[PDB]
């Protein structure tokens, strides 16, 4: 079910710069004919490094962290192609062959940061372009929570419109329990002196936080 | 570092060592400001087991005998897994933290504890 | 005399003194300088108010408060607002200073307010960076103290 | 401005003023200008002032602007919010804790300020 | 909003008039004793007499230096307020009625002792005659008004 | 005993002299005396005024 | 200097700030526990005091030595103090009122003698040289009255042989959760029907006055423990606020260093690109 | 500042003053968070002597007579060595610290303490 596009580390910087656009064109084949596709860009950071190498060797004028002035345009051109198109666009594209179906391309870009610095130039650009972020932390990864998702600062702007009815009904109390555990997490070694309802909220938050762990290669 | 490559037992010993050390990394400045007595009991047991884990990670080397003065040790994988599992299970909670520094196998830590 | 009790009791200003007014935004720097201008309307000291980089509605409110308290006829106002060229924002304090130096050189007494010297240094930084001059601390030119 | 010159009171909404500032940074980097402090364009205050001094009350009518502001790296002394806050007359702060109580609109009455 | 800890004038009292230079010697030290003690007003009933009286004088001098925009004061009015702070005529007056006290005192000296204020507003002179006339007017204000 | 009220005022431990005299002897023995001071020293207030002024810099 | 060490100091003071915010709530819970131990000892002592004030008027034929006063130049003090730190001026204002009441007898030429409860008062008269006649420490977060029997009996036996003429206790009283008042309170100088007495009523008075002095000292110790937990609550709230003040100052220094690092890197890139 | 130039006594007084001020500088964050009360007793004595050293290092100047009105002082080297030695030895532990502020000699701190 998967097309794999590869531009490895010993290849030319022009091929590493063009690989996400080539993979996006292959994914857009399915969006324009009323089918649905999902694309992963495993390092957009290295694509920005290869484009910085191309721009500095062409003697184009540098800016912050020696990136050129069109690096936001480089990532915005790529990430605006991931979209949901209407049934009218699909009927216009296929000349009436596909009728009554929407088409889509979903993107999951991946950005590597340096010691949690999300305010560097390329991460600030991709955070500002996207519809939401999943932050992974090294300290939660070392503490045994193997999907290391910080639920306090991760956000989706689409939200409960992108959920089925049973998941949207059950997820709100789990969100409330995780927020109560983040407020009450310092009290766990001194829980014997707490109030009964505060202890009950702390134990429910510990149980929900222990439930959020999951193994690799076992999707539910 | 996968359970299908090294086995389940090696993986739980390594993740237990990393969990205890990551906990003690968050407790170090608290003991540096207020002191040892101001924690709970499980924090005191975990800080003592963690300091013994941090001393037992050390090893004398054969190529470093010009720097230490002490002879070097070769420690097998099963000796390492059994020693770190014995520190994690509380089977050496009675030994001082200086007994695990520059020894090799867990039996040498027991022999060094009788000389302090 | 500025007319304030804390200023005239603790930090007194004389004829010929340079006295800086420094602090954060929106805590009354224009207010202290404009009230020091309004207190010169019967003292014989003529006044110059130079606005550098300010909004035009702020300048028009300042001149309306000068006319409402009877001190506009003693005061020259020099204005280079926030959408002018940086050359005029750089050059307006020296032009108002020449306007005060007319009264200095003939045995009379004048008083001048530069209501942002910080925006004049930003405008001179803009002019120097467009001339490709090499900068130093906070991208300011090397002669910025001299400015 | 055409709506103001028909004798009316106009609202102008700007979705982000920081993206206007960053588009000025990108256009100044494409023309090869020497950059200023913290990476910005050397005409930062001038390009802010050309936009903000046209939003005024005149003798024919007025334009009042509502502009949403992003703050980079939670730093209020960064040059882009320090140039933007010199032109603003009021701030409206939206809060999650007022909206979780069911109170709409979710304006914080303690964190919102006004020069009026 | 003047931070008296770090504001300074290099010329100082060489520029000042005589009555203003004489009456402002105790203002900065009263504001200096207030700096750290301003956080002690939540427990100040269990303190010694000198610390309590220094803190009371600090609150009175701090309430005296508040002033509105577009309200200038002359040499004589600031000399009246500085003499009311410096010579201990604020001691039986509470904090929320300091500045209203100041306004009433200024009005009383404008309708009873206007020749004294016109004497002070010439060149800021100070002598024993001005001293005695100010202290007699302030004692008649504190007794009859 | 009152004709509308009975009050038993009890004891936590048995009050006899062999238990109470040993507590009195342990209270006499545990009095730590390091220097035989006269009691009329000034150094109490010289530490106490400094430590009283140091506590209000924190709050 | 660089932003990394400023970032590590911000993380260290934040990790201190979380647990000081926790131990404020621990001090609240132990203060409420010491309040319910404060509320239980009172209906013993009011019934003992009502029985004593009935029996002293119903039988004037015997006067105990506690009930009468002697004007001889010696006094005794029972000082109640804690064993731990993190109390903001509980012990220090108590010690200040103690030397304030001691100096009126020390200038007269009278001798003083001291009973010490707690480790901090033992450190105080160990450092400055007070003459202690009875001492006890290591009473926990619930003290028992069988621990106090010996030091109270040494204090009463020194009264009964004529050495002490007046006894006081110096401890802190719980005015409210925000107020701890250091007091000095006197101990030893304290409906027309008659109780039948199954023993001699003289020995009844001899017992009941000793039990009343033990109940008053135990109520002072438990109320001083509640005042210790309230002072620990105020001190950890102050420590959390001063930690947040240091975090705000270090965050301003970090933002200054971040802006200077971006400006220096751009000056190096522009000066390198102009030379090629 | 070398013992073969100025002598052993002046050098020892200067090294002791710098030792007390360095150990006072190392306690700033713990004094800011928990206060002076949770130090040890020798640490409390060293903070007390350090604040008296910091107050005694100030001096009124003859050219600063316009700023304050207090008269200027000239202090000889012998009085400076004797005064800082007397602070470091514990001879003035009964004096308050604000008596050490803006005086010339240690004897003026002795007269300022009785006021
Ligand atoms: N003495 C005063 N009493 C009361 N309000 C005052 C006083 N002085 C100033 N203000 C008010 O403080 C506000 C800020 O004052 P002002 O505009 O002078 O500040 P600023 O620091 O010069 O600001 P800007 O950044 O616009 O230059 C004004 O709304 C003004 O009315």
């Amino acid at each position: 079910n998967t097309i794999v596009v590869a531009a490895s580390a010993s290849e030319s910087a022009a091929l590493q710069y063009l690989a996400p656009y080539s993979g996006c064109t292959m994914g857009e084949y399915f969006r324009d004919r009323g089918e649905d596709a999902l694309i992963v860009y495993d390092d957009l950071s290295k694509q920005a490094v290869a484009y910085r190498q191309i721009s500095l060797l062409l003697r184009r004028p540098p800016g912050r962290e020696a990136y050129p002035g069109d690096v936001f345009y480089l990532h915005s051109r790529l990430l605006e192609r991931a979209s949901r198109v209407s049934e009218e666009y699909v009927e216009k594209f296929t000349n009436g062959a596909v009728t009554g179906k929407t088409g889509s391309l979903t993107a999951l870009p991946i950005i590597e940061t340096q010691a949690g610095d999300v305010s560097a130039f390329v991460p600030t650009n991709v955070i500002s372009i996207t519809d939401g972020q999943i932050f992974l932390e090294s300290a939660m990864f070392n503490s045994g929570i193997r999907p290391a998702v910080n639920a306090g600062i991760s956000v989706s702007r689409v939200g409960g419109a992108a959920q089925t009815k049973i998941i949207k009904k059950l997820s709100g109390g789990i969100r409330t329990a995780l927020a109560q555990y983040r407020e009450l997490a310092a009290f766990a070694q001194f829980a014997s002196d707490l109030d009964e309802a505060t202890r009950k909220q702390l134990e429910h938050g510990q149980r929900v936080t222990e439930l959020m762990k999951q193994k690799q290669y076992a999707p539910m | 570092l996968d359970p299908l490559v090294i086995g389940q037992d090696h993986y739980d010993t390594a993740r237990g060592v990393q969990y205890v050390l990551q906990r003690y990394k968050e407790l170090k400045d608290i003991i540096a400001i207020l002191g040892m007595d101001e924690l709970s009991e499980a924090d005191k047991l975990l800080v003592a087991r963690a300091r013994k884990i941090q001393r037992f990670l050390s090893q004398p080397f054969f190529v470093a005998e010009v720097f230490t003065g002490s002879p070097g040790k070769y420690v097998s994988l099963k000796d390492t897994i059994a020693g770190f599992k014995g520190i994690l299970n509380g089977d050496y909670d009675h030994l001082p933290e200086q007994a695990f520094y520059m020894v090799g196998g867990i039996e040498e830590a027991v022999e060094k504890a009788k000389k302090l | 005399q500025t007319g304030y009790k804390s200023v005239d009791a603790m930090i007194p200003v004389g004829r010929g003194q340079r006295e800086l007014i420094i602090g954060d935004r929106q805590i009354g720097k224009t207010a202290l300088a404009v009230d020091a201008i309004i207190n010169q309307k019967d003292s014989g000291i003529k006044c110059v108010y130079v606005a550098i980089g300010q909004k035009q509605s702020t300048i028009a409110n300042v001149v309306r408060k000068l006319e409402e308290n009877g001190a506009l006829a003693n005061t020259i106002v020099v204005a280079a607002s926030a959408s002018e060229s940086a050359a005029l924002q750089y050059l307006a304090p020296y032009s108002g200073c020449t306007m005060g130096e007319y009264f200095r050189d003939r045995g009379e007494d004048a008083l001048i307010v530069y209501d942002d010297l910080s925006k004049q240094a930003v405008a001179y930084r803009q002019i120097s960076l467009l001339l490709r001059r090499p900068p130093g601390r906070e991208a300011y030119p090397g002669d910025v103290f001299y400015l | 401005e055409k709506f103001r010159d028909e004798g009316r009171d106009v609202l102008l909404f700007i979705d982000n003023i920081y993206r206007y500032t960053l588009a000025g940074t990108e256009v100044s980097a494409l023309l090869g200008r020497m950059p200023s402090a913290v990476g910005y364009q050397p005409t930062l205050a001038e390009e802010m002032g050309v936009l903000q001094e046209r939003i005024t009350s005149t003798k024919k009518g007025s334009i009042t602007s509502i502009q949403a502001v992003y703050v980079p790296a939670d730093d209020l002394t960064d040059p882009s919010p320090a140039t933007t806050f010199a032109h603003l007359d009021a701030t409206v702060v939206l809060s999650r804790d007022i909206a979780s109580l069911g109170i709409y609109p979710a304006v914080d009455p303690l964190d919102s300020t006004s020069r009026q | 909003a003047v931070n008296a800890g770090i504001s300074v004038s290099r010329v100082g009292g060489a520029a000042q008039t005589k009555i203003i230079k004489k009456l402002s010697g105790g203002i900065r030290t009263a504001l200096a004793q207030y700096r750290e003690l301003a956080a002690f007003a939540q427990f100040a009933s269990d303190l010694d007499e000198a610390t309590r009286k220094q803190l009371e004088h600090g609150q009175r001098v701090t309430e005296l230096m508040k002033q509105k925009q577009y309200a200038p004061m002359s040499i004589a009015e600031m000399s009246l307020s500085l003499y009311a702070a410096e010579r201990g005529f604020l001691q039986d007056v509470e904090i929320a009625k300091v500045g209203s006290f100041e306004q009433a005192l200024i009005s009383y000296f404008q309708r009873e002792h206007a020749a004294l204020l016109a004497k002070i507003n010439e060149k800021g002179d100070f002598n024993d005659e001005i001293d005695a006339g100010i202290k007699a007017g302030i004692e008649k204000f504190k007794a009859t008004q | 005993v009152q004709p509308n009220m009975v009050k038993v005022l009890a004891d936590t431990v048995v009050r006899a002299g062999d238990l109470d005299e040993a507590a009195a002897q342990e209270a006499l023995k545990a009095a730590e005396k390091a220097l035989q001071g006269k009691g009329a020293e000034f150094d109490y207030s010289a530490a106490a005024a400094r430590l009283a002024e140091a506590a209000a810099q924190l709050r | 200097a660089g932003a990394k060490e400023i970032r590590s100091k911000i993380a260290s003071i934040k990790s201190t700030q979380k647990i000081t915010n926790a131990m404020e709530k621990v001090a609240v819970s132990k203060m409420r526990k010491a309040q319910m131990r404060m509320a239980a000892g009172r209906p013993y002592a009011e019934r003992i005091r009502q029985v004593i004030g009935h029996l002293a008027n119903a039988n004037p034929e015997y006067r105990h030595p506690f009930m009468v006063e002697r004007e001889v130049k010696r006094v005794g003090y029972i000082v109640v103090s804690s064993d731990r730190g993190l109390c903001g001026g509980l012990n220090i204002n108590l010690f200040k009122s103690l030397v304030k009441d001691m100096s009126g007898y020390r200038e007269q030429g009278a001798e003083i003698d001291l009973c010490v409860i707690g480790s901090k008062g033992a450190s105080f008269f160990r450092s400055f040289g007070g003459n202690v006649v009875a001492a006890i420490s290591h009473l926990g977060e619930e003290p028992s009255i069988n621990d106090l029997i010996g030091s109270v009996k040494v204090m009463l036996d020194a009264y009964l042989e004529g050495r002490i003429d007046r006894l006081f206790v110096v401890s802190n009283k719980f005015v409210n959760t925000m107020t701890q008042k250091p007091t000095v309170e006197q101990l030893i100088p304290l409906h027309h029907w008659d109780y039948l007495y199954e023993p001699d009523a003289k020995s009844l008075l001899d017992g009941l006055l000793v039990r009343y002095v033990e109940s008053q000292v135990y109520q002072a110790v438990v109320e001083n423990n509640a005042c210790e937990q309230a002072a620990r609550m105020i001190a950890m709230k102050n420590a959390t606020d001063n930690a947040g003040e240091l975090i705000s100052d270090l965050q301003l220094i970090y933002n200054k260093a971040r802006q200077a690092a971006i400006t220096q890197e751009i000056s190096e890139i522009v000066g390198g690109a102009a030379a090629v």
